[PDB]
RNA sequence: GGUUGCGGCCAUAUCUACCAGAAAGCACCGUUUCCCGUCCGAUCAACUGUAGUUAAGCUGGUAGAGCCUGACGAGUAGUGUAGGGGCAUACGCGAAACUCAGGUGCUGCAAUCU
RNA sequence: GAGAACAGAAAUCUCCAGUAGAACAAAAGGAAAAGCCCCCUUGAUUUUGAUUUUCAGUGUGAAUACAAACCAUGAAAGU
């Protein structure tokens, strides 16, 4: 997990860096390797989480792309 | 977008301040030097100063009573390939240069809308780069004018997706097997198909193999060898399309077959076995090869590029009789084959279990040298045009070069960041071109081994790409169902 | 000599001006479409007066251009009617010239009450070869004081052909 | 959550010169012990590690035979 | 509406200055000859260069308002106003504008034996293209009016201030001169302006590393006479010299990593 | 009277339609800021009869041209049909960069570089910006012929308005001369009379849909294999030349015949 | 044609401006204007500073990068450039520094109290009824939504809605105006 | 010396009323299968070089308004500089108008011309 | 100015020019556009190299300063 950037319903949990299901967070994509145009590779996208870390102990997200 | 980390003042302090200068017009250091040919040529010592370059190649002119340019080399830990001389008895060494350079391939060009199809494969012509065929899902394949960019007439005729597609060496006829169970034949501006498809095969065609031309005799026509799923080549002739023999040696699907110039069509299979098939023995096996802990994915072998170019070296200038012409291919072949003085086509073949092996199938069984530093299957393993360096691509996104006959490691590339997949090389050996399933293309300066350019603008899945004959352009092809041609 | 001085008509031009704004607008531009062919144009007020009760933007006429050889046959019907005959004046120092009348549905056009009593006024343009100097893009020249039409080279012109008129004397 | 031209849009991209760079300053880079790291900076260790340690560890005998057979 | 704000922009002070604007201003007395040089010096000075629309009746050491005017209207750093006297032949002023103020006034003059760029041999030369320069003699360095004259021109022609240049880019240089050296307290002799265009001689005797250095004149050649100077104040002098200010044991390791040093 | 005095007519070059500076100035004013890269301004214009095609770069001294070409030029490699078609201007552009490639000598100061490809930029001229038209298929054959101008297949003939795609068959068929060839046809089996007043030279020389590619085919190949640009004879040296010239042009009277006529009043 | 080039002096090069300083001594005999040698001379020196500039100047290091065309801001991997030092010579400004910022009273306050500077987070704002984000402000945002309705259940309460937010701009200037005397 | 593409200062280059222009080249023109845009195939987009030209464009020559240049004013007007005295001299920068004379364009690369 | 059915001194329709009393917000010595017309259109985007401030002093959680991408647009230079 590289960061939090969006945390919605008093993002001050943002600021916390809660998980907080719903938030939008950055995960390091440089295992998928996929590249923009104009050839510069890309290594990171923000994902949302999917599943409820609270009540798992699991966390699961979905690359937005 | 990352940010390299800004020189500090310490940096700027040193960069402010001169250095040395390289007129280096005084006093040139002496030191002994010796000559000795790279592969078996042992030798004309001297004691010269500092001396250009170029005065050191054109000594050896006049030992030899050449006149030729030759590469040059030294210390073959030290790796060292008045610049190079100011290092420290240095060891000298030379071989050929093959004037002919091949321009790197920078500069793109704009995308043709043909057929909406995911591309397969693609080869150059032989004859002339200007034409160009692609294979793609759609069961019709076209030809291309490189010149203009434009396609040509449309191979109709298949009802299936055309796995593979090639000229022929001589580029008389080229066959584009399909998916289904058939190869059929189309010359250069025939438009349609040329008389009845090659069917009668079980499964479907995996790669095709054509007579070398070195070997066809005059005015016969070469003969075109097939493999396919079915675990069986069948032998075609390409005049009455009828086949003389089929082998069924392979118990499992045949992944590839080359007609060596030797009349062995070595083939590999998924059954994990290698069968050393010839046409000169009535479609019989010679010896076979089982040294692969999982299947053969690949197969090549040093002389198979002068088999592709048919006598039609990189001037383009086409024979006038098919004797000549079979003489020139002959020639050639010689020299590219007696490499080492003796005739030796070096073969190497793929292993998806992370290695290589070297093999020489006209000698003994026992492998060469197991080639063996990748960390996933390596997709595709192609000799050098020289002969003296191999490379071979594989999923994790690394490109390694080995040594041509001794097999040590020579470097590996990383600049791909997903799985690579077949990749093409340069007329003269300099440059080799790579495609990956990242919407990139990468071309490596061999001469160093370090990334020369990069070429994006794909959309996505380059599954394949090929380099010219003469090295004026170099095309490509992926998912995208857009054509893609990169030059100079 | 007269080597390429030979007059020529450039284009014929047709408009209806209207005293107000909405169905007569409407019915203006059926006219033009059904008398040139052409697909109407919006011709909008430049300025608000209030004398005439037009606002600004009123889109009181219709500006179309009758060019082509339908020009010929346009101005032969209108001339018709009008007794083959033209003021001395309505023609410009360039020499270009026109006219107008009532009813125009006279001259042929249905008397249909769909478009009912609607008028026109006409405006010729007369030019020489080379015109395309002053109207190119590229090497944009000037006009020749001789080759500039006169209001008597005009007159004569469309006296020689219509067997038109002064009307005035 | 609002629709935009947010995420779903590119935010990390790296530069394809400097990975070379970042290569060959993790090969390059060495510290002792009267040196202290204060800040690791955030990059893709992965492309730059995986050096030319070739072993290739054995092969996969299980996809050509299973157990059952 | 925003075009008029963009302008206002690049009106304010910048952290980073462009290239200094040059507005050439035709005094009562623009001699043929003086425009002539006037246009030969815009040669080199384009595309960042602006002429008046006609003459003017200005004289900077007797009216130093108006060219403070001029460059807040045309939001010009520097100013040249060409202006013969009787007296004073063939005089060109030189004047910098610190703030839109008034920073430094000098009095050039060229030579009789001046020749034109049309006079010497055609050759190619590309507009925008920095040039290079080289000063001859110790007083450029070691005196004060050569000093100032050396910036000037320097500030003139050093173009934009880019850390990477296209080898290509090397088209001509600028040759700085003095008519000999003095001695302590004589005359300063005549600055000798040239410009000499590069050409690539085959490094045969150089090797491969450097090619043999070639030049062909093509001028304007210029001799510049030393006429009425004035110089700012110690204040104005340490005001222009300002920095943005854009750590110890602090240090900033190849990848970006903090390191430092325990000792 | 006063506005003669208190005005200024424009440059000399813009006073008529033949430069717009507006363009020089964007092609010029490059920051740059970035590095002193050079510069090679094309330059391409359609007169009657001829097409124009030059590389130029900007320079106050006259902007010295480094390699031309012209349309009636195409003759020497056997072309001589439709000089101004598309067609046409396709064969100038690729001949165009074929001669500068060759004479610049790529291939049959940058001291220790390596080989560096040219660059390009196309020129706007006068004409309106509209997709398939000659100029742009000037371009499109002047990259074929070895230039990397940047370039979008948005104006090139077949485009689709409707969707950002594009028909090659149709760009294929247009540099071999398809809607020629297709008129052509068009043509004889409609009215004569246009087909015997236009397109004469065409009916003379009997070429058809397919002998007209041919030909242009032939040409291509002809201006790759010798763009040696070999001029004209150039007899009637120029002093000749201009001796004869002076014979009509009329020169400037002597002044002390004016200031006799003058007086003569 | 021999490229060697010596002088007594060191030179001074600054290789940040592509300029040079050669404080060597001034043959003032040739030198003179009525010379004839002298143009000579001036290019033989001239030629010689630029031989020893250049070799100075190629000794730095130079980029190469492996991407291509690309956009218009790109670069050509093909095209090898020379990267220059950092200036060293100190060039006199145009312009003062614009350090000077405003001391308006927001300021203060904010480092008084414990307020933190707001995130900026974005236009979308929430709004109700209209299934819609309707945002704040930037385009037909809710400030209008009030004068747009057509029901002000509670003289013309519409135009009062609006003169009290243009009595609220009002104010704001005014205090740009008091702050802009800071 | 003419014409054409790119150009160098951008009125010696323009404007007013006339006359000349062979060869070669622009320009004029003739046409609308298609790319293509307008109400109008007039500008614009495309085709022909054929039909029809010096009538126009453009380049030149004639006599009017301005423009530009050199010297005459002229080291002349003005100005603070130093005390005879309550302005002149001493002493640096330094105009314009006016007067006299001159012209109403030149310039490089490439292509094509009798 | 010549003029153009109603239409005239202000409705429309064509030849010349405002050295550009249009708007170039504008104050000022002053353009094949910066005024009008047809197409697109986010922008309050991302990391973090100078400044502050906490309250688990939180690799910035952030606007300001600026860096280098992204975008529009075009055939391209370009802004």
């Amino acid at each position: 997990i590289l960061a939090v950037k969006k945390n919605p319903q008093s993002p001050m949990y943002t600021q916390l860096g809660v998980l907080t299901k719903g938030t939008i967070i950055e995960v390091n994509v440089s295992e998928l390797g996929m590249v923009t145009a104009g050839g510069k590779v890309v290594w990171g996208k923000y994902a949302q989480v999917t599943n409820e870390p609270d009540r798992d102990g699991c966390v699961n997200a979905v690359l937005l792309v | 977008s990352t940010l390299i980390p800004p020189p500090s003042k310490k940096q700027k302090k040193e960069a402010q301040l001169p250095r040395e200068v390289a007129i280096i017009p005084k006093d040139l250091p002496n030191v002994s030097i010796k000559f000795q040919a790279l592969d078996t040529g042992d030798n004309a010592l001297r004691v010269p100063g500092a001396i250009s370059e170029k005065q050191l190649e054109e000594l050896l002119n006049q030992l030899n009573g050449t006149s030729v340019p030759y590469t040059f080399s030294c210390t073959i830990k030290a790796s060292d390939p008045y610049s190079s001389l100011i290092k420290p008895q240095i060891t000298l060494l030379y071989t050929p240069r093959a004037v002919f350079k091949v321009k790197p391939v920078t500069r793109s060009s704009s995308a043709i809308a043909g057929h909406g199809s995911t591309i397969l494969c693609s080869a150059f012509a032989p004859h002339t780069s200007s034409r160009m065929v692609t294979g793609a899902g759609d069961n019709t394949a076209r030809i291309w004018d490189c010149d203009t960019q434009t396609p040509m007439h449309t191979l109709k005729g298949h009802y299936n997706w055309v796995l593979c597609v090639s000229w022929s060496p001589d580029g008389e006829v080229i066959a584009t097997g399909s998916m289904d169970n058939t190869i059929r034949l189309w010359d250069p501006k025939s438009g349609q198909c040329l008389g009845d498809a090659l069917r009668g095969h079980s499964k479907w065609i995996t790669s095709l193999s054509w007579e070398p031309i070195h070997l066809v005799k005059p005015g016969s026509k070469p003969r075109l060898a097939s493999s396919s799923k079915d675990g069986t080549i069948k032998i075609w002739d390409t005049v009455s399309r009828v086949c003389q023999y089929t082998m069924s040696g392979h118990t499992n699907s045949v992944s590839c077959v080359k007609w060596g110039g030797q009349g062995l069509l070595y083939s590999g299979s998924h059954d994990r076995t290698v069968r050393v098939w010839d046409i000169n023995s009535q479609g019989r096996c010679i010896n076979i090869l089982k040294s692969h802990a999982h299947w053969v994915n690949h197969l090549s072998l040093s002389t198979d590029y002068a088999l592709r170019i048919g006598a039609f070296d990189h001037t383009g200038k086409k024979p006038s009789t098919p004797e000549e012409a079979q003489k020139k291919a002959l020639e050639n072949y010689e020299k590219i084959c007696k490499k080492n003085g003796n005739s030796e086509e070096m073969m190497v073949t793929a292993s998806d279990d992370y290695t290589m092996f070297l093999w020489n199938p006209l000698k003994s069984t026992k492998p060469i040298a197991r080639m063996t530093g990748h960390q996933k299957l390596v997709n595709h393993v192609a000799f050098s045009p020289d002969g003296r360096y191999i490379v071979s691509a594989s999923f994790d996104n690394s490109i390694k070069l080995w040594d041509g006959r001794d097999g040590k490691f020579i470097s590996t590339f990383r600049g791909h960041v997903a799985s690579v997949y077949q990749v093409a090389w340069s007329s003269d050996c300099r440059l080799l071109v790579s495609c990956s399933k990242d919407t990139t293309l990468k071309v490596w300066d061999v001469r160093t081994r370090k990334l020369s350019v990069d070429l994006p603008g794909h959309k996505d899945e380059v599954y394949t790409v090929d380099w010219s004959v003469d090295g004026k352009r170099v095309c490509s092809g992926g998912k995208d169902k857009m054509v893609r041609l990169w030059t100079h | 000599q007269n080597p390429m001085r030979d007059l020529k008509i450039e284009k014929l031009v047709l408009n209806i001006s209207v005293g107000e704004s909405g169905d007569r607008l409407t019915r203006a531009s059926k006219v033009l479409e059904q008398l040139s062919g052409q697909t109407p144009v919006q011709s909008k007020a430049r300025y608000t007066v209030r004398t005439f009760g037009i606002r600004r933007n009123e889109k009181i006429a219709v500006h179309v251009t009758v060019r082509g050889p339908k020009a010929e046959e346009i101005l032969e019907r209108g001339l018709k009617v009008k007794e083959y005959q033209l003021r001395d004046r309505n023609f410009s120092a360039t020499g270009n010239f026109g006219f107008g009348i009532d009813e125009h549905i006279d001259l042929g056009i249905k008397y249909d009450p769909s478009i009912g009593i609607f008028g026109m006024d006409f405006y010729v343009v007369m030019n020489r070869p080379g015109a395309r100097v002053t109207r190119r893009k590229r090497c944009k020249g000037t006009v020749g004081n001789s080759h500039k039409t006169t209001k008597e080279d005009t007159v004569s012109w469309f006296k020689q052909k219509y067997d038109a008129d002064v009307l005035d004397k | 959550v609002q629709p935009d031209r947010r995420w779903f849009g590119n935010t990390r991209v790296i530069s394809q010169d400097a990975l070379q760079h970042f290569r060959s300053a993790l090969g390059e880079t060495q510290k002792d012990t009267y040196q202290v790291l204060l800040r690791r900076n955030k990059l893709p260790m992965s492309l730059l590690e995986e050096k030319d340690a070739d072993e290739s560890p054995k092969a996969r005998i299980l996809d050509t035979e299973s157990y059952a057979d | 509406n925003a075009r008029a704000k963009r302008a206002l922009v690049k009106r304010e002070a910048k952290l980073v200055e462009n290239v200094k604007q040059a507005l050439f201003i035709p005094g009562q007395s623009c001699n043929k000859n003086l425009h002539d040089i006037m246009v030969d010096l815009s040669a080199l000075k384009k595309p960042d260069m602006k002429r008046f629309n006609r003459k003017n009746d200005i004289h900077p050491f007797e009216d130093m308002s108006p060219l403070e005017f001029f460059s807040e209207k045309n939001d010009c750093s520097l100013m040249v106003l060409m202006t013969s006297s009787k007296k004073r032949k063939n005089n060109m002023t030189f004047i910098r504008t610190f703030g839109y103020k008034i920073y430094d006034m000098i009095e050039l003059m060229v030579a009789d034996n001046f020749k034109l760029l049309s006079d010497f041999k055609k050759l190619t030369f590309t507009v925008g293209l920095k040039p290079m320069f080289t000063f001859q003699g110790a007083a450029f360095d070691t005196h004060p009016v050569y000093k100032q004259i050396k910036s000037l021109f320097l500030d003139f022609f050093r173009g934009e201030s880019t850390d990477l240049q296209d080898v290509a880019g090397l088209q001509h240089v600028i040759s700085m001169t003095i008519q000999g050296d003095f001695q302590d307290g004589e005359p300063l002799p005549n600055v000798l302006f040239r410009v000499y265009k590069l050409k690539s001689y085959k490094s045969d005797q150089g090797g491969k590393r450097l090619p043999r250095i070639e030049l062909v004149e093509i001028g304007p050649r210029l001799d510049f006479k030393i006429g009425r100077i004035h110089t700012p104040s110690p204040d104005m002098v340490t005001e222009a010299h300002k920095k943005p200010k854009q750590k110890k044991n602090v240090e900033l390791d190849i990848m970006g990593d903090k390191l430092g040093r325990i000792h | 009277s006063a506005y003669s005095s208190r005005f200024q007519t424009p440059f000399r070059r813009r006073r008529e339609g033949k430069t717009d500076y507006y363009q020089r100035k964007r092609l010029v004013t490059q920051h740059k800021a970035k590095y002193n890269t050079p510069k090679y301004r094309l330059v391409v214009r359609f007169t009657n009869k001829d097409i124009i095609c030059q590389i130029i770069s900007s320079t106050i001294t006259g902007d010295v041209v480094l390699a031309a070409a012209y349309s009636h030029e195409l003759p020497r490699y056997g072309i001589t049909h439709g000089l101004t078609n598309w067609a046409a201007a396709y064969a100038t552009g690729l001949l165009i960069a074929r001669r500068t490639l060759q004479k610049l000598g790529l291939d049959e100061e940058a001291v220790e570089d390596g080989p560096r490809p040219f660059k390009v930029f196309l020129d706007i001229g006068l004409q309106r910006t509209t997709t398939g038209a000659r100029v742009f298929g000037a371009l499109k054959g002047a990259s074929d012929g070895g230039l990397y101008v940047p370039h979008s297949e948005n104006r090139f003939p077949g485009w689709d308005f409707e969707t950002e795609e594009i028909d090659p068959e149709l760009l294929r068929s247009y540099i071999f001369g398809g809607h020629v060839s297709q008129y052509m046809e068009e043509l004889a089996d409609d009215d004569e009379e246009r087909f015997s007043e236009l397109f004469k030279g065409y009916l003379a020389d009997d070429i058809d849909a397919d002998s007209l590619e041919d030909i242009y085919t032939s040409a291509h190949e002809a201006i790759r294999a010798d763009p040696a640009f070999k001029p004209t004879e150039k007899k009637f040296t120029k002093e000749q030349y201009a001796a004869e010239s002076k014979k009509y042009r009329q020169t400037k009277l002597s002044k002390e015949e004016r200031a006799a006529r003058v007086a003569a009043k | 044609l021999p490229v060697t080039v010596e002088k007594p002096i060191p030179v001074v090069y600054d290789l940040g401006n592509l300029a040079a300083f050669d404080s060597n001594v001034l043959d003032k005999n040739d030198l003179d204007s009525s010379n004839a040698r002298r143009e000579e001379k001036i290019k033989s020196l001239t030629r010689d500073n630029v031989q020893l500039l250049i070799n100075q100047l190629l000794s730095l290091p130079m980029k190469t990068t492996t991407e291509s065309v690309g956009g218009t801001g790109g670069q050509s991997s093909v095209m090898t450039l020379l990267q220059l030092p950092d200036p060293t010579t100190d060039l006199p400004r145009e312009k003062p520094l614009p350090k000077a910022k405003a001391m308006t009273k927001w300021e203060k306050f904010a480092a008084k109290k414990g307020i933190k500077p707001k995130e900026r987070a974005g236009k979308m704002i929430y709004d109700e009824a209209s299934g819609e984000w309707v945002p704040k402000w930037g385009y037909k945002g809710a400030n209008k939504k009030l004068d747009d309705q057509w029901l002000v259940e509670v003289i013309d309460p519409r135009t009062l809605n609006r003169a009290e937010r243009k009595r609220l701009v009002k104010k704001n200037e005014k205090q740009q105006r008091r702050n802009m005397k800071n």
